[PDB]
């Protein structure tokens, strides 16, 4: 649940 | 008191061109970010890994100098997040940058059309951003759907859309004698985008 689909 | 077909018209009424051809106008996989990948099941698809904080690009293996060409984009709704652009750039322009940003135009050496603000970016440090397609008022804005068409007249020295078979106007002029590549930025974790070269004329 970042943002941009991405990982932390 | 009749109709008449544009040069578009009429590459659009021709039949789209070979795989080998699709293949050849292609996103070029040793011309893109770090943090990308064209496909080898698809290759007319490239898909981002899920790199926090980094905007990405990719450009097609053909730069235009003549003529007039159309491509397709495919690119899902829910992968765009928050800066998805569509446009063209030089050999000279950047494929990556810290951050989420509209990387294509961002600089002088892309136009991009941004998806979800419906707004046209080229030289972005130093020009305002204008909206398109042209008819929207300040605050109205539109979906763009999953595909469209990207028509690029390097002879004209001009770039338009075709969205929903409606043609959206001109987006950029100005382009005559450049050496122009398709080009996408994108922010969204494993999102997959498609380029399917149409046809061209000339």
């Amino acid at each position: 649940n970042e943002l941009n689909n991405n990982l932390p | 008191d009749y109709c008449k077909p544009t040069r578009l018209d009429l590459l659009l009424d021709m039949p789209p061109v070979s795989y080998d051809v699709q293949l050849l106008h292609s996103w070029n996989n040793n011309d893109r970010s770090l943090n990308v990948f064209v496909k080898e099941d698809d290759k007319l698809i490239f898909h981002r890994h899920p790199v926090a904080q980094s905007t990405d690009a990719i450009r097609g293996k053909v730069g235009y100098t003549r003529g007039l060409h159309v491509w397709q984009i495919t690119w899902a709704m829910r992968q765009r997040g928050t800066h998805a652009v569509v446009g063209v750039a030089t050999a000279d322009a950047p494929l990556h940058s810290v951050g989420y940003t509209t990387l294509v135009g961002n600089n002088h050496e892309s136009w991009g059309w941004d998806l979800g603000r419906n707004r046209l970016y080229h030289d972005g440090k130093n020009q305002p951003s204008k909206t398109y397609p042209a008819f929207l008022e300040p605050d109205e804005t539109f979906i763009v759907p999953d595909s469209f068409l990207v028509a690029l007249d390097m002879d004209d020295g001009t770039l338009s859309f075709i969205v929903d078979g409606q043609y959206m106007g001109v987006a950029f002029r100005g382009l005559k004698g450049k050496k122009l590549y398709p080009v996408v930025s994108a922010v969204w974790g494993h999102c997959e985008i498609r380029m399917r070269y149409l046809n061209g004329l000339d």
